[PDB]
RNA sequence: AGUAGAAACAAGGGCCCUGC
């Protein structure tokens, strides 16, 4: 016999089984031709060849922003934009909700941009640093450029976002800059060019679309602009209807079901309807952040005069922006025994020594270089600005005009992030055909593209949208996430509590059937149990734990308390997925160990704090890593020892400063010695404590307090 | 005692330095926040494959040195390995161990007096349990389930505070010597600061984790969900074992938790209030007001003041909303039209003038919106979505389950849309009399057309007959609605589709602030009205349980 | 919070709120200004005191 | 005053609004962007082409007015260069799926599945950890029979298989499952041949032109032809084993409500099936060797060790007659060796050596890459017996993927009882054990007819597809099945009369064809895919043949 | 202190005051009663000819 | 040798250290 699977999809709906196809059981698969590629694309889109030059870098200056050329084969990509047509959309959208409305939305986000604090700048993914040129986690990034700050002029006093925003202005503006390093100095035009320079992260943790195998990861002086417009971004999107990037999962469901029977009871009895599933096709490589720049201008035409200046700072900040071409061609002889290595900056003098491919796609990208760094003027890169993309798309759908009503013709739909889903409605083919034209050429004229081969379109209930098949029904695939099912990689008492709270959600959500659910609990029971070498007690595994566990066993009384970390069995079950083990069986454990497990003054206990789980002595954080140990990173630890050390002693003295944090007028130092002095005078009123003690302490704190006053 | 003299010293050490005193010389304490980031940072891209990568090695844990001394927990206890003296690199007062030594501390450590104390830190779980052990199953049955969604709270909680009122509670039950001033908070809720306090003081406890755990007590937690059947606390907890799409777990879980009676009890007071206020004629305002300050009640155990449950509630009932009005108390954005509810999901519109003549020719202003709005609605157990055009009532689609909750739900929605020639040309069983004005206050002809259908079964159904009725072409047999209430007919309404499945309550995370006028009717930002008094019940008698009307009136 | 006027609302009265608020309306001023109106205006009122 | 103005000064702090901003004093009320000098050089710069100066674009933003004619002008002209296309697919029918050409896809997966012989015994739970049953099976006597000889069937570098295989056996011998670094060795675990670094400081032109130091040449991958030995395998991996529980499973928790007795009961049937089946005994080998590997990888980098490749399972249970009690089983299905797994950082490569046993004689078209010994007799009467042996690699990832291989129960189980609830919704009713031993599904085509079975033995087809899968997953498997959606969702359409369309269909096979190289599944399932379409355009619409 | 359904117990003593207070001797909501009274026996029934 | 994909691995730092 022959076999073949797809024969199911015969006397079978497709949906229905379309997870059988997703290969999630398997690992997924994991430079400088791909950035060189993708600055080329960038260049080719403007389909122009108008130039300036900056008086600022001397550097030529591709406009590509109201200057269309080349208009052949439109059917490509064009990253050309009209601005007049952008603000029309613009001023369509705002009339649909109604006046007042981008005033309202700006005010909303006025008021939370003022009262931020600048640390909330530490949370978030990578950035690049711009002294040691390297990817740093954000709170490192932070603290080195406050550092450079404050040894270039002055401590950083600022407390607020303004206040270092205003910091990251003058600072463009110095003449030389100081920082620490294995304490060099550098000029004007090099750190000015160092700022603004953007990297590349190959993360792409979600496989998604393969098409993303790349994110941006620009510098630190343009961090909190970037926040401030995804904030004014956010406050407008959140009211669109027409728009899903911001919800998640039941809300976006919603959303299409609410719109499908709203279009089946509007539409009159000679109109049909026909869906489109669309997948726009180079999306970070069209939008302009010129376009950005006028259309944030028109937004923020009525409100205060503050928000007009901020909101304009990162749109040209990107519209100036240089590339980082990261680890160069590699040179070698024909057996590949020897082996040269070569980097960006020098790539320019080994030109000849290139494959042909490589010639052909460099030196016309040969002017725009400067050291090891391209001046892409345009463009973008993913995950910039996503909610103000979808808002600029959302802008379209709601077009609306004498023609397309002359002829009782209307589209809508719903956008997230470069994936769309259509409606349209007409009364004949020709007017479905002529409908679905009219929207592909308004979003052509403001760079919005779209992929003819990913889009396809049928009659009314058939369709996807973000792996969301739908039809009648909804199939939650079950398989997009079925990864997760995995221990979190935490600790031992949060695992197995983490995989049922997952476990339980996609019962509610995606409808995970019971039997099924009971298979992944005992599935991801067994892969809990092998992660920490441990197993049950009846069982004869041998080895470091269970060494210990058959020697105390016999200390028991009742094994149905026992713990999973402890050779304990299952006792959960679909009716309790909502209830920790250790609230399960705290009936029943024995005093003795219910009392030893359940005691705070463990030296294994951490807290980690979401954190829907017990605290026990199971609750244990891994060692560090070594590998730095080698590594010459450590005079960067060194500042981190200090700020350790000053932290941890003023908790010791304040035991609420992480549950509740501190506020006052005092310094560090003032509010600590007070609060000694105090407490010393409370134990020595009548705890055991002695004057001779007493009066040691007062000294020790006195002089203490002299030494911090006179250092400096 | 030496412990406190130890820290002076590390102070005093501390100081020496040079770039630490200038540290913790500027600025005020706030900094303390931000030095908190800028260390110990470093995380982590699979922590499952480094999970089992890491637990594969020796020493995998670290854990402290001097807490293993004073236990004396040995090294190499039956030739298997426990720690040994090394330094992490992060910490540098922590030491190397293994996963073994921890089943060793449990099987033969330290033991401390007592850990019942462990029932009170984790109160929410052990509850959750409680209210299981409760529960009486039955019979498993299958079938296609009509599961709406929807925002429910999957948490029951008594006594729903905010965030600004924990983070002190927090303080006063566990830390208190580094306590602030006292607000009002606290000043008035003694009784329940003195409970949370007698629980945990004089007890061994790691205070991070109590301080979170009370965050947890205190928090409905709120979810956009597919929801079936009644709505309950105590069934959104466990609803994962109640039912999927196709199939349904029969339980009874009526008798628990016993939450919705105090909503009711409290929803009762308000229109108790709100009526009795309305028997003025010049202070309504004024004398709600005082009439909600002048007001408490039991909760539980603790008595609580009026005020503060008001502006703790979620009801969105046409009388909770007067009150949270009253007192400034922002809101939802959430109509209410009689006993129906409401919810604009888009369009715009401003008010326009007209008039109707009763009987004969006596010119009555009622006024309507010129544009177009979409707009969903719910009745008791039914459910639509409709859209008005400039005085008419475009086009509804209905998901109900009931003949009469469809009729009712059909009814109102066309009043609301003021669509017909009713509006143009009233009836004449209405008169003068049953126009308005009880004692003098006006009624908007809406309202009189509410209470004419609701007076009679006769009159609501001539309403529908307003409604232009046609025959059922084919095909739209299935999805078509009779005078009666029938999902099909030979001749059906104009312009009504139904449907099986009700529909999803929009959602939107919004708040206005509005305002309300001499007459109890509240107004937001336009001349929309969100509230009344004369779509509340008329009057009813009720023997209030541990309440107190300390006022005179 | 998401207005000047809901964060006043929560250490003032609310009918110091809507006179502050009149106030800045009348001056035309950033609204963040609000708070400190509010806080002047109910020190003023306290200092009466009937 | 103080007390109203201390509890407003903790609030301020606490939102930290107590700063200039919004408690200012009458001087500093004037917050505003310290708009700079090159910021402003810059901004005056970066402006669309029209305008000149940011002056001039805020004027024109803040005053712009809408005009709907201009903009339908324009809106109609772009439409009119355009000229999309729009196909609908009935009239424009999809061509067939071109597979390359070239010679055949050889056997991938590490480990052999159709030809690999065990060696069994009786498991005793004292030696249980695979350093041990690697001994106790060499004591017996059979693994020391085997001596392959200097005259290979098929392969390359025959001698270094032939003196690593008899420094195995002393090793074994030994009692130490470590190797020496020697020639042989050194040679088949890739131990010095990692390339050497230049500086180009110390470069210079003669330097290059004494030894050619071009750019690398990256040699991309060749094509291959449709395998024709991977129909075997699905047959031979659908049938039961003589064993059972191959793949290790937790235990049953108990159970209050009939929601938990169904959960229980058909959770019991299905692993039931599926524990018998090769499949099975294929995943249980790959989540133990693996395991293995593991460790050895995380204690004794920098040193070449022996592993063995074996499995644990349970012979089946015949009636309460003869012996009760069935017992264990220890398998023992060959020999792996690995070469210093320095895994300094993931995604890293660690070469490893297999030395399987066989009795079935290889092909010159699948078994390419080995390297075959005939190594003497062994029972069953006296039967042949071969030596597959080869070289390879693994890496982090692939070692934690193939350890976590029980997901493809959990995929399998979540189809069948989706459709089993479905049909039992619909009727109101237990429908499960009969939609389980009723209703047919399609498996494949014989004499040129159509065959079905019943759900319950259906499973183990969609379980293979699984695993299959989890084995050969790479860019190109992740490429084809993410384009292969466009055509099952015309297919659908087709089936629903819901006439669809599309806009440029020739593209999307154009990427569909693109990712077919060289990857035995990906091949497969597309020649599958045309003969889907094929079967179906008897009785649909929007296919050629 | 020892018991089985506080739960139930405690709810249907406040449900006993509230009917005091209110001068009728009746218990309108059945939940707790019908729990407490039909934990014995309880359950569907199907019909002979039905099987 | 081998792996993998559109670039990387086939140890890396100072005889010793290590595996994000």
């Amino acid at each position: 016999m022959e076999i073949n699977p797809y024969l199911m999809f015969l006397n079978n709906d497709v949906t229905s089984l379309i997870s059988t196809t997703y290969p999630y059981t398997g690992p997924p698969p994991m430079s400088t031709k791909y950035t060189l590629e993708t600055i080329k694309r960038t260049y080719d889109y403007s389909r122009t060849s108008v130039e300036k030059t900056s008086k600022v870098f001397n550097i030529p200056r591709r406009k590509f922003c109201n200057c269309l050329e080349d208009k052949d084969e439109l059917v490509k990509p064009t990253g050309n934009v009209d601005i007049s047509s952008l603000l029309g959309l613009a001023e369509m959208m705002e009339k649909r909700m109604g006046e007042g409305f981008f005033k309202h939305c700006v005010m909303e986000a006025e008021t939370e941009i003022l009262k931020m604090h600048f640390s909330r700048l530490t949370e978030g993914r990578q950035t690049y640093d711009w002294t040691s040129e390297r990817n740093m986690p954000a709170a490192t990034a932070l603290q080195l450029t406050v550092d450079a700050i404050k040894e270039t002029e002055g401590p950083f006093k600022g407390t607020t976002m303004l206040e270092y925003c205003n910091k990251m202005i003058e600072m463009l503006d110095w003449k030389e800059i100081k920082f620490k390093k294995v304490i060099d100095s550098i000029k004007h035009d090099e750190f000015l060019i160092r700022a603004l320079t953007i990297n590349t992260m190959a993360k792409d943790g979600e496989r998604g679309k393969l098409q993303r195998r790349a994110i941006a990861t620009p510098g630190m002086i343009v961090r909190p602009f970037s926040k401030i417009v995804e904030t004014v971004a956010q406050k407008i999107c959140e009211k669109l209807k027409e728009s899903g990037l911001p919800v998640g999962g039941n809300e976006k469901k919603a959303k299409l079901k609410t719109t499908v029977t709203s279009l089946n009871a509007r539409m009159n009895s000679d109109q049909f309807a026909v869906n489109i599933t669309g997948d726009n096709s180079k999306w970070n490589e069209c939008q302009q952040p010129e376009a950005y720049l006028a259309l944030l201008a028109y937004i923020t035409k009525d409100s205060s005069d503050l928000m007009k200046d901020l909101c304009s700072v990162a749109p040209v900040l990107f519209c100036n922006k240089f590339v980082k071409l990261g680890q160069g061609i590699r040179l070698s002889n024909k057996r590949k025994t020897k082996e040269v290595i070569i980097k960006a900056e020098k790539m320019g003098k080994y030109k000849n020594l290139m494959r042909e491919e490589y010639k052909n796609l460099f030196e016309p990208l040969e002017k725009y270089i400067q050291k090891d760094v391209c001046f892409l003027p345009g463009g973008m890169l993913m995950g910039m600005f996503n909610m103000l993309s979808t808002v600029l798309g959302v802008s379209t759908l709601c077009y609306m005009d004498e023609e397309l009503k002359a002829k009782g013709c209307f589209w809508t739909g719903l956008q997230s992030s470069d994936d769309f889903v259509l409606f349209a409605v007409a009364s004949n083919w020709s007017n479905i055909h002529w409908t679905i034209r009219r929207f592909n050429a308004v979003c052509k004229l403001i760079g919005i593209n779209m992929s003819l081969e990913k889009s396809y379109g049928s009659l009314p209930e058939l369709f996807e949208f973000t792996s969301m098949f739908f039809d009648g029904e909804f199939v939650s695939n079950l398989a997009m996430e079925l990864p997760a099912f995995t221990t979190a990689g935490v600790n031992e008492g949060v695992d197995f509590t983490a995989a049922m709270s997952i476990i339980k959600t996609n019962m509610i959500n995606n409808s995970l059937s019971p039997s099924t659910a009971l298979m992944a609990l005992r599935i991801c029971l067994q892969e809990f149990r092998a992660t920490y070498r441990v197993h049950p007690w009846d069982s004869r595994v041998k080895g470091g734990r269970m060494k210990i566990i058959n020697e105390f066993i016999k200390t028991i009384e009742n094994k149905d308390g026992l713990l999973i970390a402890d050779g304990g069995k299952l006792m959960n079950n679909i009716s309790t997925l909502h209830i920790p083990e250790e609230v399960l069986k705290f009936e029943k454990m024995d005093e003795q160990y219910r009392n030893r497990v359940f005691n705070p003054k463990n030296p294994f206990t951490n807290f980690d704090k979401e954190n829907e789980a017990v605290v026990s002595t199971h609750s244990f954080r891994t060692r560090a890593n070594r590998t730095l140990l080698n590594t010459d990173m450590r005079a960067m630890m060194a500042e981190e020892k200090r700020y350790q050390m000053v932290c941890d002693m003023f908790k010791s003295v304040f035991e609420s400063a992480d549950i509740n944090p501190p506020i006052g007028a005092m310094s560090i130092g003032e509010a600590i010695e007070e609060k000694l002095l105090e407490r010393a005078k409370m134990k020595r009123d009548i705890g055991a404590i002695e004057d001779s003690e007493y009066e040691e302490i007062k000294d020790i704190i006195r002089d203490a307090k002299k030494a911090r006053l006179e250092s400096r | 005692m030496s412990l406190l003299l130890t820290i002076a010293k590390e102070y005093k050490r501390l100081c020496q330095d040079a770039k630490a005193a200038q540290m913790m010389t500027v600025g005020t304490v706030s900094n303390y926040t931000t030095f908190k980031k800028w260390t110990t940072s470093r995380k982590e891209k699979n922590p499952s494959l480094r999970m089992r990568w890491a637990m594969s090695s020796k020493f995998p844990i670290i854990a402290n040195k001097r807490m293993l001394e004073e236990a004396q927990i040995p090294k190499e206890h039956n030739n298997v390995a426990l720690w040994e003296d090394t330094e992490d690199v992060s910490k540098r007062d922590h030491v190397l161990a293994s996963a073994s030594c921890i089943n060793y501390w449990n099987f033969c450590g330290p033991c401390v007096n007592n850990s019942e104390v462990i029932k009170e830190v984790y109160k929410s779980r052990f509850g959750r349990l409680e209210r299981r052990k409760e529960i009486m199953w039955k019979e498993l049955r299958f079938t296609l389930v009509d599961r709406q969604r929807r925002r429910v709270d999957t948490q029951p909680v008594e006594q729903r505070l905010r965030t600004g009122e924990i983070k002190d509670l927090q303080m006063w039950t566990l830390f208190e010597d580094e306590a602030p001033l006292a607000s009002k908070f606290i000043l008035d809720n003694y009784g329940l600061v003195k409970e949370m306090r007698s629980k945990f003081a004089n007890k061994p406890l790691n205070k991070e984790v109590v301080a979170h755990m009370l965050e947890k007590q205190f928090n409905p937690e709120s979810r956009f969900l597919p929801v079936f059947g009644a709505i309950r606390p105590e069934r959104m907890e466990l609803i994962h074992a109640l039912g999927g799409e196709t199939w349904i777990q029969e339980a009874n879980t009526a008798g628990i938790s016993n939450v919705d009676q105090r909503k009711n009890d409290i929803r009762a007071v308000c229109r108790k209030v709100c009526l009795a206020a309305n028997a003025s004629i010049m202070n309504a305002k004024s004398k709600l007001v005082e009439y909600i300050k002048s007001t408490s009640m039991r909760i539980g155990e603790t008595e609580r003041k009026l005020e503060e449950l008001i502006l703790e509630t979620d009801d969105v009932s046409p009388e909770v909303t007067l009150c949270k009005s009253a007192l400034g108390g922002q809101l939802g954005k959430t109509l209410s039209f009689g006993p129906m509810l409401l919810k604009k999901i888009s369009g715009s519109g401003v008010k326009v003038k007209d008039t109707v003549y009763i009987q004969g020719v006596r010119a009555v202003q009622f006024e309507y919106w010129s544009e177009q709005e979409e707009f969903y609605g719910e009745y008791k157990s039914a459910t639509a979505l409709f859209s008005r055009k400039e005085r008419s009532l475009e086009w509804i689609t209905i998901g109900g389950g009931i003949n009469e909750d469809r009729k009712r739900l059909l009814a109102m929605c066309m009043i609301f849309c003021r669509d017909g020639d009713y509006f143009k040309d009233a009836p004449a069983t209405i008169t003068m009399a049953d126009l308005s004005t009880k004692l003098g206050r006006e009624i908007p002809y809406q309202y009189v057309m509410m209470n004419w259908i609701q007076k009679s079964e006769d009159n609501l159904e001539a309403l529908l007959y307003s409604r232009g009725i046609v025959e059922t072409n084919p095909g739209k047999m299935g999805s078509s609605m009779g005078i009666d209430g029938s999902k099909r007919a030979i001749k059906s309404l104009r312009a009504v589709t139904i449907q099986s499945g009700k529909i999803d309550m929009p959602e939107s995370k919004e708040k206005i602030h509005l305002e309300l006028s001499d007459n109890l009717e509240a107004f937001d930002s336009s001349g929309r009205i969100v509230a009344t008094i004369l779509d509340l019940p008329s009057d009813k008698k009720v023997t209030f349980q541990d309440v107190s009307f300390q006022h005179p009136d | 919070s998401k207005t000047f006027a809901e964060i006043a609302e929560a250490f003032l009265e609310p009918e110091a709120v809507r006179i502050a608020k009149e106030a800045v309306e009348e001056y035309g001023d950033h609204e963040r200004k609000i708070i400190q109106i509010g806080i002047h205006f109910q020190v003023c009122c306290m200092f009466c005191d009937e | 005053i103080f007390s109203f103005l201390a509890t407003a000064a903790d609030f301020l702090r606490k939102e930290n609004m107590f700063n200039e901003i919004f408690l200012p004093d009458n001087e500093e009320t004037i917050i505003e962007m310290k708009k700079g000098k090159t910021f402003l050089e810059l901004r005056d710069e970066s402006v669309p082409l029209p305008f000149q100066t940011y002056e001039q674009m805020k004027d024109y933003c803040e005053k712009f007015k809408g005009n709907p004619r201009e903009l339908a002008s324009k809106v109609s002209q772009m439409q009119s260069n355009i000229k999309l296309p729009i196909k609908h697919y009935e009239q424009n029918k999809f061509r067939q799926i071109r597979l390359p050409k070239g010679p055949m896809a050889p056997y991938t997966h590490k480990f052999l599945m159709e030809e690999a012989w065990m060696f069994t015994k009786i498991s005793d739970p004292e030696r249980s950890r695979a350093g041990e049953i690697l001994i106790d099976f060499f004591k017996k006597g059979n693994l020391s029979a085997i001596r392959p000889k200097d005259k290979p069937l098929q392969g390359k570098y025959p001698i270094h298989y032939k003196n690593l295989w008899n420094q195995i056996k002393a090793a074994i011998a030994d009692r130490t499952m470590v190797i020496n670094e020697n020639d042989h060795s050194e040679f088949l675990g890739g131990i010095g041949r990692a390339s050497k670094k230049i500086p180009e400081i110390s470069l210079t032109q003669d330097v290059i032109t004494t030894e050619g130091l071009k750019q690398s040449e990256n040699k991309l991958p060749e094509p291959r032809s449709f395998p024709r030995w991977f129909n075997a395998e699905w047959m031979w991996a659908i049938k039961d084993s003589d064993l059972t529980g191959w793949v290790p499973m937790a235990e049953y928790p108990p159970a209050d409500n009939e929601l938990e007795d169904y959960a229980e009961h058909l959770n019991k049937t299905m692993e039931g099936v599926l524990q018998g089946t090769n499949c099975a005994r294929e995943m249980g080998k790959c989540i133990l060797t693996v395991g293995a590997l593991m460790t050895e990888c995380r204690l004794f980098p920098g040193k070449i060790k022996v592993v063995p490749i074996y499995a644990r399972s349970k012979e089946r249970k015949s009636m309460q007659e003869g012996l009760p009690v069935p017992s264990e089983m220890d398998c023992l299905f060959g020999i792996c060796v690995k070469s210093k797994s320095h895994l300094n950082k993931d995604d890293g490569m660690y070469t490893i050596i297999t030395f399987e046993f066989s009795i079935r004689e290889p092909n010159l078209e699948k078994h390419q890459k080995y390297t075959v010994f005939e190594a003497g007799h062994t029972t069953v009467r006296e039967v042949p017996l071969y030596l597959y042996c080869r070289t390879t690699a693994l890496s982090k990832i692939k070692n934690d993927w193939l350890s976590k291989a029980r997901r493809c129960f959990i995929t399998t189980m979540d189809t069948v009882e989706t459709i089993c609830l479905r049909e039992s919704a619909k009727a109101e009713e237990n429908l499960v054990e009969k939609t389980l031993n009723e209703k047919q599904m399609w498996i494949g085509k014989k004499n040129g007819e159509l065959i079905a079975q019943p759900l319950r033995e259906a499973l183990r087809v969609q379980l293979v597809q699984q695993f299959y899968f989890c084995i050969y997953n790479d860019s190109q498997l992740e490429g084809f099945c993410n384009e292969q959606k466009k055509i099952l969702m015309a297919l659908e359409g087709d089936k629903k009369n819901k006439s669809s369309f599309g806009f440029n269909p020739e593209g999307l096979l154009e990427k569909i064809e693109e990712c077919l190289i060289n990857n035995p599944m990906c091949l497969f399932m597309a020649q599958r895919l045309n003969e889907l379409v094929i079967e179906a355009s008897k009785r649909g619409a929007k296919f050629f043949k």
